[PDB]
């Protein structure tokens, strides 16, 4: 895959890689799960999340 | 901003005021607990660096709530490429002098990485931008923190649609040209606020336009993605003494 198009299937950021290799990442305050492409908050307050909304 | 809705309080938490001795001066983007994203322009007429203060959880200005949370402005970092009274670089960094407390009313936004920005942000169509700016042309500035979706146009299509200054590859238009919604005069350096999966990113700052909601012309915002390793790399600095901060770029 590549980071190009549909964001190399990655939820938040994607690193190309020599080869069919990609690399998907996320930012502080979350980390990736297992399917390789998902992050989940870490922390209370992750950036870029709307707590009254994420309570709902 | 014109022609918008009242941000939900809560729902624009990453949103800063900025003051000067007590005064409106213009708004911010919360990136993390001690770093606010603002526009350069801001800070053209400063004449006492000592007396900003960044306010966090504020949204009814008429009040206090007890979510608000002030802050003095240690440091304004600002682009060796900006020329004050223009438009290009328009991108300040302002250090807090302590941390702000997260809270449901006080969140940072994610500023992204270039490539993310550039490849997937930079399409998704709309995005929020927000302020405490004027609500109509030559009209009061706004008590209750104002909010307004609104659609990114590439450069190309702009200019053609526009009926000025330049708008660089530092810039991007977004919004509309029938005159009904715009970000405004007082909305400066706030957040151009953009949705993917599930989070919100930075990638605009309020920066500039003719009048406000001015039939035949867009708003113009910073491009963030141009900034984000001079960002970065301002951020593991240690700060300098001097509120007042010129910076290479790139
Ligand atoms: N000072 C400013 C800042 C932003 C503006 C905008 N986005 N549209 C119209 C006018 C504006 C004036
Ligand atoms: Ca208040
Ligand atoms: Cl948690
Ligand atoms: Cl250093
Ligand atoms: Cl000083």
């Amino acid at each position: 895959l590549i980071c190009v198009n549909e964001n190399g299937g990655c939820e938040q950021y994607c690193s190309d890689h020599t080869g069919t290799k990609r690399s998907c990442r996320c930012h502080e305050g979350y980390s990736l799960l297992a399917d390789g492409v998902s992050c989940t908050p870490t922390v209370e307050y992750p950036c870029g999340k709307i707590p009254i909304l994420e309570k709902r | 901003i014109v022609g918008g809705k009242v941000c939900p309080k809560g729902e624009c938490p990453w949103q800063v005021l900025l003051l000067v001795n007590g005064a409106q001066l213009c708004g911010g983007t919360l990136i993390n607990t001690i770093w606010v994203v603002s526009a350069a322009h801001c800070f053209d007429k400063i004449k006492n660096w000592r007396n900003l203060i960044a306010v966090l959880g504020e949204h009814d200005l008429s009040e206090h709530d007890g979510d608000e949370q002030s802050r003095r402005v240690a440091q304004v970092i600002i682009p060796s490429t900006y020329v004050p009274g223009t438009t290009n670089h328009d991108i300040a960094l302002l250090r807090l002098h302590q941390p702000v407390v997260l809270t449901d009313h006080v969140v940072p936004l994610c500023l992204p990485e270039r490539t993310f920005s550039e490849r997937t942000l930079a399409f998704v169509r709309f995005s929020l931008v927000s302020g405490w700016g004027q609500l109509l042309d030559r009209g009061a500035t706004a008590l209750e923190l104002m909010v307004l979706n609104v659609p990114r146009l590439m450069t190309q299509d702009c200019l053609q649609q526009s009926r000025s200054p330049n708008i660089t590859e530092y810039m991007f238009c977004a919004g509309y040209s029938d005159g009904s919604k715009d970000s405004c005069k007082g909305d400066s350096g706030g957040p151009h606020a953009t949705h993917y999966r599930g989070t919100w990113y930075l990638t605009g700052i309020v920066s500039w336009g003719q009048g406000c909601a001015t039939v035949g012309h867009f708003g113009v915002y910073t491009r963030v993605s141009q900034y984000i390793e001079w960002l970065q790399k301002l951020m593991r600095s240690e700060p300098r003494p001097g509120v007042l901060l010129r910076a290479p770029f790139p």
